[PDB]
């Protein structure tokens, strides 16, 4: 028996990967093209997209990269109250 | 070739002006010559830019 | 003259509402006389001006 | 053959689509592409957006009114929106004006109407005024 | 011994119709709620733009209708009720048009509220109105709108 | 039947009950109602108060002096304020426009003039220029 | 999909409800007897669900439904692919 459910979003992020090498972006360089890569989602790059940092600029030449893959990461807690009789 | 270097220009722009404050903002008259009945109408406010 | 350059307004006379408090001099947040201002207002006569 | 370019020809259609709802996409001379659209709910009227790109969960398009000329409509190019490719990867674009030699090897300025390819991306190209194919070697691009 | 029924000028009220008249070439006649009544009407020959008139009359042989490019807008005229040239005139400037709803004085010293569905005027100018729900026709003397 | 509504039809009763002191109640369209009253005391002039509710230990009318029109008091309509009933709980009060089909199925428009209502609160509407009754889903609002 | 999942209990407690009314105990006399009733469930006069609580004092009325009350919140992260 679920008596109330609330759902709250912590943070929400876009993060690259690539199709090949499956690995996470961490780092670009002065013409934003890829420095290194990491297999961790905690330490990728990531770009916020919270409502008010939508449509941005500093990752247009990342975005039109055919190789990446961008995902749409989404953090979130939920709290659900129970009722049990006696 | 300019790698380091002190680059100096002269340039021209198009003008450009923002509303600081309103000046004489609203002036009135009830025209009623050669109408069907009495208008309102606003005349010209003056800006301060 | 004054009518033909005026305009249409009304107008309301000003007096201190009785929702002062006595002690403090100053007036209650909220009563329907005054929404909180010191004065209250008598009903609206017409005018031109 | 490649169709990335369907254009709109009668304005009347145009309006059609607009009541169904449909995104236009509107070009422009030197200047940036426009989207353009009917507003929903109680009262119509046209607004615009300088947001080209599809709509995505890190990209919302902004609209906002204006007092939109059909003027515009009437003369510019104007395509569905989903329906539009990019570009075509082509030398010269057509409504491009170039040079070229005619039969007779005198040669004639003319402008380009043509979309054809192999499957492996080689072009050609056939000018107004004038029938058979030319490579994109034999066309010279008439500098302004 | 009455004139035939008279016409109102129906407002266009579907934008697909009006640009369809337009590209036809069909004039057009827009009210401005704010500056004016205008016509409106798409360029003739091939050299294709919207050309925007003040003279508001039948072109005749004496009066010849001048025009000049403007920019019209889709928005004035969806807001704006736009009529066509040849409906809109003086022939009738009726004082309670046609789907008007009016209160009329009945027999039994009742005022009944009805729509007017037929106008037509005789030889001296009075209109004749049809009321939903009587068989005679009424005079406008007679009659009483209420507005809001 | 009900008796919610008791309109005063001659502005000289309205006098004579303004000269009895009993307070009055004038309806306005599309505004508030409001309270009028003729001042006690030797000077008589009439006096008004925005305050609708009954009087009580929480609530006390507050009363102010007003150049009122008799314009209003003709044409608007007038009740004793002690007698009237807050609202007549009906779909479509007195004096509003609806669209009926008459006798013969053909419809036409009338505003309505009735209070009947069996013991369970089933109401009936009969229209202005009409004499039979008309249901509640019979008739339909006519739109401004 | 998710990534990564953990739930953790914050508590776990004993509510008070009336019978007839329903309303669930806001605030009670010396005796723990009820003086306030209020319709918030997690507002409700509560204490900790564990045995040494019971032994130490649903003794005290009748118009009583001793209920139990547990909160669940949880913390997750997802990748949805494009
Ligand atoms: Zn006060």
């Amino acid at each position: 028996s679920i008596e109330k459910k609330e759902e709250v979003i912590a943070h929400n992020e876009v993060v690259f990967r690539s199709l090949t090498q499956g690995l996470y972006v961490k780092e670009v360089d002065i013409y934003s093209d890829v420095v290194s890569y990491t297999k961790d989602v905690d330490e990728a790059l990531a770009m916020p997209n919270t409502i008010n940092f939508k449509n941005s600029r500093k990752y247009k030449k990342l975005i039109m990269n055919l190789d990446l893959e961008p995902l749409n990461k989404i953090q979130k807690v939920i709290y659900e109250t129970h009722l049990e009789g006696l | 070739k300019y790698e380091n270097h002190t680059v100096t220009l002269k340039i021209l722009m198009t003008l450009r002006y923002v509303v600081s404050d309103i000046l004489k903002e609203s002036r009135y008259q009830y025209t009623k010559f050669n109408q069907p009945k009495s208008k309102f109408e606003n005349l010209p406010q003056k800006l301060l830019l | 003259f004054i009518n033909d350059r005026g305009i249409k307004v009304l107008w309301e006379e000003a007096y201190f509402c009785p929702c002062l408090n006595p002690d403090t001099g100053h007036p209650r947040v909220d009563c329907p006389r005054c929404h909180g201002k010191g004065i209250a207002y008598l009903p609206p006569k017409e005018t031109i001006m | 053959p490649i169709q990335d370019a369907k254009p709109i020809d009668d304005i009347v259609d145009i309006m059609t689509y607009l009541k169904n709802g449909k995104v236009l996409r509107v070009k422009q001379d030197n200047q940036g592409d426009i989207l353009v659209r009917m507003s929903p709910g109680k009262h119509k009227f046209t607004e615009v957006s300088r947001d080209l790109d599809k709509e995505s969960f890190y990209y919302k398009r902004h609209w906002v009114l204006y007092n939109v000329s059909v003027n515009s409509l009437i003369t510019f190019d104007v395509y569905l929106d989903e329906e539009y490719s990019e570009t075509t990867k082509v030398k010269y674009p057509k409504d491009t004006i170039v040079e070229y030699t005619r039969e007779d090897q005198e040669k004639d300025v003319a402008m380009i109407k043509e979309i054809l390819t192999d499957n492996n991306g080689n072009y050609f190209y056939a000018l107004i005024g004038e029938t058979m194919l030319f490579d994109e070697n034999k066309l010279n691009k008439v500098k302004d």
